[PDB]
């Protein structure tokens, strides 16, 4: 909100619209990356009323309408989630409530559905009877399923279970997801300190260095604070740009490892 | 919008094209023993005159200059009323008697009696000469320069005048005498402009929570960011929160589709700048907001989007169909038919070739400004590199995806 | 576009001599299938391809043979449509479009900086230097340096960022050749939606669009299943 | 005849208010666990400000003399303490071979003496004070303690003076003496604005 400050930014051209517009790219890219991973069903299934999927326990992976599932909850208990001015935040285009739906749908396929929910019409079928198949895929004889699949439950459910305690009780379990968090908020801190440098000028407060010096001096030494914070922010921009190129090849590979390994059954070793 | 994407034809979608903030209303503001110098009951002569320095005091100087109590009053170097604006290392005043017509001899520049014998000033600026007339109260007692009596009778320019002369201290050591700073009434719970004895900014005022010391005048939170301020003449402690401010984007279905346009605010109460809707995301003017869901065609945030049925409307988007495929445990749904059907999929795998030539960008066809260019060294030759190291791999790109087969298979007639 | 030091180099690869690889290429994937991208190119009956191709997803080869008519037909009406669908309908190849954009915008507001003044007395070095002595114009020109100087450096970092994402999208394109033109992918959701069957790259300015062919089902019923089956005292397992 | 200040000497280097926040800032602080020496009425270096403590609860320390020469040459504070106000002067007063502090026979003479003022009284039981010189800005630091531990020494007055203080031997039961040296240190702020804990940044590599 200074005026003078101002006559003293036209004279540097498109420098604002050029990196107001990058922070615009980004953001909406932001907004792509989960659009291209979650969004991999045209519906919404739904896991049927009774529950009787062979024996292999899923109440703690799907939702509880209580409140998202059991570990969503749990991972949102894990993670640690300012601005003052010219600073703002945008809100995601689909909200946590809304990703949550999602993941219930594409997790209330396989279960269900085997792959053919993502693959064409969703073909229903008894749960014992895909992981036979599973069986068969990975090079053992489906009736090994069948004769153990007493044994294979209970050891499905008693891993469930072991990864609820892993996550819950072990902390720092999530250190990819908090990095990004924190990383966020370092490059957003440290700009905002950046207003207090002074960059050699007489005082780093824009209102006082004007409030009691002549415009002639007064604006060489604004034009060093200009200078000093434009830089700054420039720096910021490029430092989101780069980590977002970073964000979005882990949002790539995300999307597909979930369509090869959540909408169908993976080959590839590792 | 038009103007901020120069084309006459934007097309569908949301668009920013400039923020917006509350402007700051109703703006809010946050002694010297003088009756001792000119209302003091004696004064020496001039060839003894006396002087005492004044400091350590906040002084009101238009108490002596709004008021006509003095014959005389002269200023230099700053104009007489703004003395109550501007600090002072110290104050010195000189006091003594003279005659009337020797009044004008007090001041730099100045010859006589009286200028080179009893009362010199130097060749330099003065705070204030000022002058009254004194036969009404004090008339052969005041004497100057050897030295000569005064022959003060009380029956113009034979009468006795008090004089006092004003000099300042300027930035010898921390200032120590000011004028009063005039500070007004505060108001709450609005955006205003404040000059909190020092500090200038801008937000709204609003009773504070944050209990702070009794050695505290303001407090921040990060970075100098100041949240709360006693004030030093109240004695309250009030908050400071920024006054709504944000960006306005707008949404259209495209300029030759329809001129309807709706405005999106972000992050604010919607209390304050045709139709009028709430979101999470800041509150939208001019779309008709419908309760049923869609899928999403005009993206705002938190789940809602935004032409159907000639206007505007914002709706929470649809995910998908809902549909719950029977499970059960003794059956199986298989396919009697089959759709083979064909997919395009589109990606780029190059970019322009860009090449640019520092020395001309920069410079071009003068070899004065270039002799400044050589001061920076390699600059042109990292960034001409740097763009040859790019258009370089693009021709890889197209070499990597295409160039895939060992020779050029020909279609059999 | 490029106009004062600014200039676009050609490609080496001509609109017209990569439209050849492309011709050469589904030229093969008619004729030989997955074969000719491992070795020798082997000429195999058309139809036969196909039935293959079926069985690697998991359908009997004969299924093809027996519809052969109609996946011709269902095939011939697909093609048509994409013909059809990119020839009305506008932003049909936004994501392409988009890299043009970016050059281009990227361009113009480096063109635009020469006019800014940067705190100099003038925003053209001509006329500076024409009118002040070489000590105080050398003050005014350094100013104008300084800033041209920071716009070309924002040009450069942004291009490489924006380089650095081709590059990732040119290895996705030339992975996605290599298993879904010349082989038949198996991974889900790779190549275009459904089963994998078939592809043709075809060819663009500044990009590769490809052709997915895919055996999608459809038209299912009901039936009741069992595990396996008894049969005295025995389990048949399919 | 030195000892070991653990930790003392924290202050509040300015008037911000924080809260549940680590600000680490820098100034004339002094070291941790640095030797202080234990006096038990010599002049002393002052040396870019002066720590000063003491626990002797006796009225014999009454006050200190900071100054250049602590004589008519030049102008120089006779800071005491009135036991039912704290007086401070600059007045020029003359050198006391052991000025006593019941009678009192400091202040032997105040030619062109140019400063006064007066205040509420300061007044086992462990004191702690910190003088320190700022751009001819006198400041004074202090807090009432009843020496082991931590704590933080809050301001009382700063003094517009503008003079060259090297010399403050205190008037006359023991008092310590420490020096000032430019330490960067991390506050650690308390949610109730107050000092709870401090790092050193140069005393450990760990600190470090
Ligand atoms: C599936 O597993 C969950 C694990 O939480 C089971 O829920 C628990 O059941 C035990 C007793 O078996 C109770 O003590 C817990 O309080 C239950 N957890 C809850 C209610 O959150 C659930 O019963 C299992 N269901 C099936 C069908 O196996
Ligand atoms: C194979 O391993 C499984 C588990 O790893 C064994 O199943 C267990 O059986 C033993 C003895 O019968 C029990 O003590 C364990 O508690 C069981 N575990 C579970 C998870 O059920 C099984 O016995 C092993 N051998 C064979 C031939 O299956
Ligand atoms: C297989 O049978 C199930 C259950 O009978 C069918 O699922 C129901 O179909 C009816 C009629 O379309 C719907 O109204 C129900 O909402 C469906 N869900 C139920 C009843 O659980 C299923 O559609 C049948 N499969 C096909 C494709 O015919
Ligand atoms: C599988 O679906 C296809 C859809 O095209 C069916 O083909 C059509 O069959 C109808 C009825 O015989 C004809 O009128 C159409 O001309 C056919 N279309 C084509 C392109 O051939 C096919 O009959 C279906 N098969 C089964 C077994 O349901
Ligand atoms: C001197 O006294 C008169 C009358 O009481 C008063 O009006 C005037 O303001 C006094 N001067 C000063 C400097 O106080
Ligand atoms: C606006 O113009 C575009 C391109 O010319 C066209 O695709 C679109 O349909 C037009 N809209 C209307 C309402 O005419
Ligand atoms: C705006 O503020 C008022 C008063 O504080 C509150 O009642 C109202 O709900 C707020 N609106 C929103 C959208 O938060
Ligand atoms: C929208 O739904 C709300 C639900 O409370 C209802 O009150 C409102 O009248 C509905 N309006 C329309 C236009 O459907
Ligand atoms: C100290 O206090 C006494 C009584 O409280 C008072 O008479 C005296 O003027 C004060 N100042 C001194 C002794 O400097
Ligand atoms: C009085 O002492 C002060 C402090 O040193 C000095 O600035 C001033 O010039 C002195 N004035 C006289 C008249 O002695
Ligand atoms: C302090 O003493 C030094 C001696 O060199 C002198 O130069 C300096 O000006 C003195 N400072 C003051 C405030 O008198
Ligand atoms: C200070 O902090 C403590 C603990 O957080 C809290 O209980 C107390 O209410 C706060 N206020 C004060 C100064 O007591």
């Amino acid at each position: 909100d200074s005026t003078e400050c101002s006559n003293l930014l036209l004279q540097y051209g498109s420098f604002c619209t050029q990196l107001n517009r990058a922070l615009t790219g980004i953001a909406v890219e932001q907004d792509k990356n989960t659009q291209e991973v979650f969004a991999q069903v045209k519906q919404i299934y739904k896991t049927p009323p009774i529950k009787d999927f062979g024996g292999f326990n899923f109440s703690q992976i799907l939702p509880d309408p209580s409140k998202r599932s059991f570990i969503e909850d749990l991972l949102f208990n894990k993670v640690t989630l300012q601005k003052f001015n010219g600073l703002t935040v945008l809100p995601p285009l689909l909200t946590d409530e809304m990703i949550a739906q999602y993941t219930s749908a594409l997790l209330a396929g396989t279960i269900t559905s085997g792959w053919t929910f993502g693959a064409g019409a969703a073909l229903q079928i008894p749960f014992a009877m895909q992981m036979a198949y599973r069986f068969n895929g990975i090079g053992v004889t489906q009736n090994v399923l069948y004769e153990n699949q007493k044994l294979i439950a209970n050891q499905f459910n008693s891993a469930i279970g072991k990864i609820q305690d892993s996550l819950s009780s072990t902390a720092s379990a999530l250190g990819k997801l908090q990095d990004v968090v924190n990383q966020n908020a370092q490059a957003l801190n440290t700009l905002v300190k950046q207003l207090s440098s002074n960059f050699g000028a007489i005082s780093s407060v824009l209102n006082d260095i004007l409030s009691r010096l002549d415009p002639p001096e007064a604006e060489v030494q604004i034009d060093r604070l200009i200078t000093g914070r434009l830089q700054s922010l420039q720096t910021y921009v490029t430092q989101q740009l780069i980590r977002a190129a970073e964000i979005r090849a882990s949002a790539n590979l995300a999307a597909t490892k979930m369509s090869e390994c959540v909408l169908g059954q993976s080959k590839r070793v590792d | 919008t038009k103007c901020t994407l120069k084309s006459f034809t934007v097309e569908k979608g949301i668009y920013q094209t400039s923020n917006f903030r509350v402007q700051p209303t109703e703006s809010i503001v946050r002694l010297c023993p003088f009756g001792e110098v000119f209302n003091a009951t004696r004064f020496a002569s001039v060839y003894a005159w006396n002087r005492k320095r004044i400091s350590n005091c906040v002084a009101d100087y238009s108490v002596l200059y709004n008021s006509a109590s003095f014959s005389t009053f002269k200023c230099y170097g700053v104009s007489p009323t703004k003395l109550n604006d501007l600090c002072f290392t110290n104050v010195y005043a000189d006091s003594f008697v003279i005659r009337g017509d020797e009044v004008r001899q007090i001041a730099p520049g100045q010859t006589g009696k009286i200028a080179d014998y009893n009362y010199k000033l130097p060749d330099d600026f003065t705070g204030c000469v000022i002058a009254w007339n004194s036969n009404n109260l004090d008339s052969y007692n005041y004497l100057y320069r050897p030295l000569q009596s005064y022959g003060f009778q009380p029956t113009v320019g034979y009468q006795p005048y008090r004089v006092v002369v004003l000099s300042f201290e300027l930035l010898h050591a921390p200032a120590t005498v000011c004028g009063p700073k005039k500070s007004t009434n505060l108001v709450k719970n609005k955006c205003v402009n404040f000059n909190f004895n020092g500090l200038t900014g801008t937000g709204v005022l609003t009773e504070s929570n944050k209990k702070f010391l009794p050695f505290q005048q303001f407090g921040r939170d990060i970075a100098d960011t100041t949240d709360a301020v006693r004030d030093p003449q109240t004695l309250e402690i009030l908050d400071i929160t920024p006054c709504s401010f944000g960006g306005v984007s707008v949404i259209t279905p495209g300029t030759n589709t329809s001129n309807q346009v709706a405005v999106l605010y972000q992050d604010v109460n919607c209390t304050e700048v045709s139709n009028v809707f709430q979101t999470r995301a800041g509150c939208l003017i001019g779309a008709e907001h419908v309760n049923n869901s869609y899928e999403c065609d005009i993206p705002i945030g938190a789940g809602i989007c935004a032409v159907a049925s000639q206007s505007i409307i914002a709706y929470t988007m649809s995910l998908g169909a809902e549909n719950s495929v029977a499970y059960s445990n003794n059956s199986i749904a298989i396919p009697t038919n089959f759709t083979i059907s064909v997919t395009t999929e589109i990606l780029p795998v190059s970019m322009t070739k860009t090449s640019v030539d520092c020395t001309m960008y920069i410079c071009g066809d003068s070899t004065e400004c270039s002799n400044l260019l050589l001061q920076y060294g390699s600059f042109c030759t990292q960034l001409n590199r740097a763009l040859t190291g790019i258009a370089v791999e693009q021709d890889k790109n197209t070499q990597e995806v295409f160039a895939q087969v060992k020779q050029i298979y020909k279609t059999p007639p | 576009q490029k106009f004062n030091g600014l200039t676009v180099l050609p490609p080496l690869l001509t609109d017209e001599m990569i439209a050849q690889y492309t011709s050469a290429l589904l030229a093969g994937t008619i004729t030989s299938g997955w074969t000719f991208g491992a070795g020798a190119a082997l000429q195999i009956p058309f139809a036969m391809q196909m039935a293959y191709r079926f069985n690697g997803i998991g359908v009997t080869q004969n299924v093809l043979y027996e519809n052969q008519k109609l996946i011709a037909n269902q095939f011939n009406s697909a093609i048509g449509k994409i013909q059809d669908s990119l020839s009305s309908t506008a932003s049909a190849l936004g994501k392409l479009q988009d890299v043009v954009n970016q050059n281009a915008q990227a361009l113009n507001t480096l063109v635009k900086q020469l006019s800014s003044n940067f705190g100099a007395i003038s925003s053209v070095l001509n006329d500076i230097l024409s009118r002040l002595d070489p000590p105080e114009a050398e003050v005014q020109i350094d100013r104008l340096i300084t800033g041209r100087l920071q716009s070309l450096q924002t040009y450069v970092t942004q291009q490489l960022i924006r380089a650095a994402e081709i590059r990732a999208s040119a290895n996705l394109a030339a992975t996605k050749m290599s298993e879904c033109v010349l082989g038949q992918s198996k991974r889900v959701d790779f190549c275009g939606k459904g089963y994998h069957l078939m592809s043709f790259p075809q060819s663009a300015p500044h990009g590769v669009v490809f052709l997915h062919v895919t055996y999608v089902p459809a038209q299912e019923k009901n039936f009741t299943t069992a595990p396996a089956i008894c049969h005295d005292g025995k389990a048949h397992f399919p | 005849a030195y000892t070991n200040s653990f930790t003392r000497g924290v202050y509040y280097p300015d008037k911000v208010f924080r809260s549940s926040v680590l600000h680490s800032t820098q100034d004339l602080f002094l070291p941790f666990f640095s030797n202080v020496t234990w006096f038990h009425n010599p002049v002393l270096p002052f040396n870019d400000g002066v720590y000063f403590a003491s626990t002797e609860k006796s009225n014999i320390i009454r006050g200190w003399i900071f100054g250049t020469t602590l004589d008519s040459k030049t102008q120089s504070l006779l800071i005491v303490n009135n036991a039912t106000n704290v007086v401070i002067k600059v007045c020029e007063f003359q050198f006391c071979n052991d000025p006593f502090l019941s009678e009192f026979r400091v202040y032997s003479s105040a030619n062109n003496c140019t400063f006064e003022y007066v205040s509420q009284p300061f007044l086992k039981n462990l004191r702690e004070f910190v003088f320190k010189n700022i751009d001819g800005y006198f400041k004074i630091y202090s807090k009432h303690t009843p020496p082991q531990g931590f704590s933080a020494l809050e301001p009382l007055v700063d003094l517009p003076i503008g003079i060259n203080i090297t010399r403050f031997q205190t008037l006359l039961a023991a008092y310590y003496v420490g020096y000032l040296q430019p330490r960067t240190f991390l506050l650690k702020y308390n949610e109730n604005g107050t000092i709870t804990d401090a790092v050193d940044c140069a005393l450990d590599p760990l600190s470090e």
